[PDB]
RNA sequence: GAACGCGCGAUACUCUUUGAACGCACAUUGCGCCCCUUGGUAUUCCAGGGGGCAAGCGU
RNA sequence: AUUCCCACUGUCCCUAUCUACUAUCUAGCGAGGCUGUCUGAUCAGGCAUUGCGUAAGCAGUAGAGUAGCCGUUACGAUCUGCUGAGA
RNA sequence: AUGCCUGAAUAGGGUGAAGCCAGAGGAAACUCUGGUGGAGGCUCGCGAAUUUGGGUAUAGUAGCAAAUAUUCAAAUGAGAACUUUGAAGACUGAAGUGGGGAAAGGUUCCACGUCAACAGCAGUUGGACGUGGGUUAGUCGAUCCUAAGAGAUGGUUUCAAAGGCCUGACAGGCCACCAUCGAAAGGGAAUCCGGUUAAGAUUCCGGAACCUGGAUAUGGAUUCUUCACGGUAACGUAACUGAAUGUGGAGACGUCGGCGCGAGCCCUGGGAGGAGUUAUCUUUUCUUCUUAACAGCUUAUCACCCCGGAAUUGGUUUAUCCGGAGAUGGGGUCUUAUGGCUGGAAGAGGCCAGCACCUUUGCUGGCUCCGGUGCGCUUGUGACGGCCCGUGAAAAUCCACAGGAAGGAAUAGUUUUCAUGCCAGGUCGUACUGUCUCCAAGGUGAACAGCCUCUAGUUGAUAGAAGAUAAGGGAAGUCGGUCCGUAACUUCGGGAUAAGGAUUGGCUCUAAGGGUCGGGUAG
């Protein structure tokens, strides 16, 4: 498995002909600070990897999640 | 229960970091520390303490033999 | 704590080594008394060298 | 407290079969068979280990690049630094004295 | 003669694996090479089938 | 290796008792205390081939000592009384 | 008797050899004292002996087949001391009565039905009988390679015509050397976790990933048009052509000792759950709190490079070794073994609580966190030191280096050890048991030992009934008889500066000791 930290890499990887789902994980955890945040992880496996990307902010979560493609299966947990 | 061998070597440990610590502080010169080390190396000294008292010791009797003969000569 | 070399070792060959060590020592005392039997370096001291040797025939 | 033994067919304690212990995400300790450790290629003329070359076995160095096998400088990946320097002076040195031979020579047979 | 199968041999109440036994090995159903042909995207790849492999300082 | 001295002993005078095992028949077949350790601690018990006479509990202002102040919390072995008791 | 090849093992306790360090005696040599160090024909539990696997040479009588402990209730069944469930008692006690393997066995594995025979009583039980079910691999082995040795060809490369390759609008040229067999413990390309069956798992299912071979396409580089740069250097890189020929590395290699580091186990604190005990005391005893292969970033002792030139000799290890053949010191390069963070991955696994049903009867909600420790056991690893000795088996396999053959440009030049993308992986073993072998908790012991228990296994073995002590003498016999009372001490760091309950202020000289600003009366 491959994690990438680029957000056009991972809309580039849902855009390929052979793309079959992606998945969107949601984490409840603590920062360092101590108060508690959510973590989102969007899922893509390529041609032999799975790629993630770790987004740890809810509005970019949130405008990724809408600049998904519309014919993309999208896995909720 | 401790064998003689880690005693030893955690007291020789101490001793030499101890006088590398006085060196690099300048308050041991080259050639005091190379003796010390010696002598330390040869089960001279049994803890920090002797250490430190045989330092100041022989800091008091480095001042003193100059005069000591002149003290001697003259009573 | 025993270690397990010192088990195994126990469990299989300590009787045999046992055994081994007892015969050899009763060898050494049975040839301790008897005479002949000498190292090589002993055996050629007691020869001498060649000159030794003429001088003993002299 | 729980006990672990070979996964493969060898039941013997030989170098080429080699137990650790990890616990798996199962919460169980299991053994795995840990690989032998690849060695450093040595130097051609002294037999130090080469500076600079990735240590891999003898099969994985045909998957990495050239940079990861050689050093940019003449003999790199087979001889370190101070044997190419000594062989370089000891080649200049040999013609250098070469030369001063056959001078002397073309000198001693000049006189007939 | 033997092994495995349904007197017989995958056409089994044509002739499997062998055996003097023959491509090479063999206590293994292990390893090859050559010619034709067929199929799966196919000039390269992969597989199936058929048939084989015990010159001269002379005149 | 042998001989004398002292001490001990069922070797003996001189045997006796207990435990384990064995032997026999039947159905079938068939030639109070102590050491170590464990029940969380007391109490009460198990094991270690018998392992080798004052109960439990409570009280005292008496009590080695642990723990509060410069007359005084608390814990407390041991001792005393209920107790020739308890079994 | 002597061997050879490839593996396993060569342990522990005690003692304390050279060498080294600090002292005292002596003009040296040396000799004592303390420490260090960790060696051996050292000890402890002509001759004999000298661990081990695979391969390979020269009368219903004797009696009960002997492995201890059984008891109570219920179920099945015609029939129960022996079958099953529950309760009690007891045992193995990690060097197991526990889980696996090689060889060997061949269905003994699992289910259903049965007791004619067998399991030396019985039996409803079975390693029995009858009928069925069961063993899934690109990644684990064999298959490949060679070892001692065996063995074709004409005894093991020998007076053998013993074979492949290259060049060129049939001739010429290059090279030497022998088949094959021989290891499921040697060398070797690559797979992990979770779940799943009555019986199958690194093989199946889900997820995740690597290895080898092949054809190809795209991007990038190959910078004037033609095989790239940087740093004094060690060396760095997204690439960055390379024939014959000649070399180098990995494979690939004795044994032992202490020291350093990582991981698994053990020990341990807080907290979040669940369980036990509670006449009295006990913030108490038990158990859960886990993170795989693989992948990205980062992280090194050693070694090496540059500056520099050292005696008033310094540096330095537990172990006295190093330096003008260049130390101390200052600054750099490298191997990534191994830690850390992250993806895999919490969605898994675990511990709980609640709500559904004469039924596959699964739904929902929480917590799965933060630390410490070492003469501890297991294992891997680094730099050393000691001793033996052929510089310590070979081959398959991969890589690199010298060398300079050849090739490369105007409507896609050459190369593709840089990146991405496509396809495939056959045959045999796999169920079960098991002379050689693997794993291995805690407490007491406070002297290997023995004793007790945790996890896990047992209750197997026909059943019922009925050595110790001793008064007196003392060989007269027989051949012989660790724990209670003292005192001094005592561990790691940081500190400099004469102390550390007092009234702190503390020497001379000698680089710096936060910045800045500010001086009268009169003409
Ligand atoms: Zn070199």
């Amino acid at each position: 498995a491959r994690e990438i930290t680029d957000i056009k890499q991972f809309l580039e990887l849902t855009r390929r002909a052979d793309v079959k789902t992606a998945t969107v994980k949601i984490n409840k955890k603590l920062n360092k600070a101590g108060k508690p945040f959510r973590q989102t992880k969007f899922k893509v496996r390529g041609s032999s990897s799975l790629y993630t990307l770790v987004i740890n902010d809810a509005g970019k979560a949130k405008k990724l999640i809408q600049s998904l493609p519309p014919t993309l299966k999208v896995n909720r947990l | 229960r401790l064998p003689s061998q880690v005693v030893w070597i955690r007291r020789l440990r101490v001793l030499r970091r101890l006088l590398a610590k006085y060196r690099d502080a300048g308050k041991i010169d080259k050639h005091l520390y190379h003796v010390l080390y010696k002598e330390s190396k040869g089960n001279a000294f049994k803890h920090k303490r002797a250490l430190v008292e045989h330092i100041i010791q022989a800091k008091a009797d480095a001042q003193r033999e100059k005069a000591l003969n002149e003290e001697a000569e003259a009573r | 704590k025993v270690s397990k070399s010192t088990k195994k070792f126990q469990s299989k060959h300590l009787k045999h080594t046992l055994d081994q060590r007892r015969k050899e020592k009763i060898q050494k005392k049975r040839i301790q008394g008897r005479r002949g039997n000498k190292t090589d370096q002993e055996k050629a001291d007691a020869a001498g060298t060649r000159e030794q040797q003429q001088l003993k025939k002299s | 407290a729980q006990r672990v033994t070979f996964r493969r067919r060898n039941p013997y304690n030989t170098r080429s079969n080699k137990i650790k212990v990890v616990k798996t995400p199962g919460g169980i300790l299991r053994a795995q068979h840990v690989k032998k450790l690849a060695t450093r290629p040595k130097c051609g003329d002294c037999g130090s280990a080469l500076q600079g070359i990735s240590t891999l076995r003898p099969r994985q160095y045909a998957t990495v690049s050239k940079t990861h096998k050689t050093v940019s400088r003449a003999y790199g990946g087979s001889r370190c630094a101070n044997c190419v320097k000594e062989r370089i002076i000891r080649a200049f040195l040999i013609e250098e004295q070469k030369i001063v031979k056959k001078v002397v020579k073309e000198q001693t047979e000049a006189a007939k």
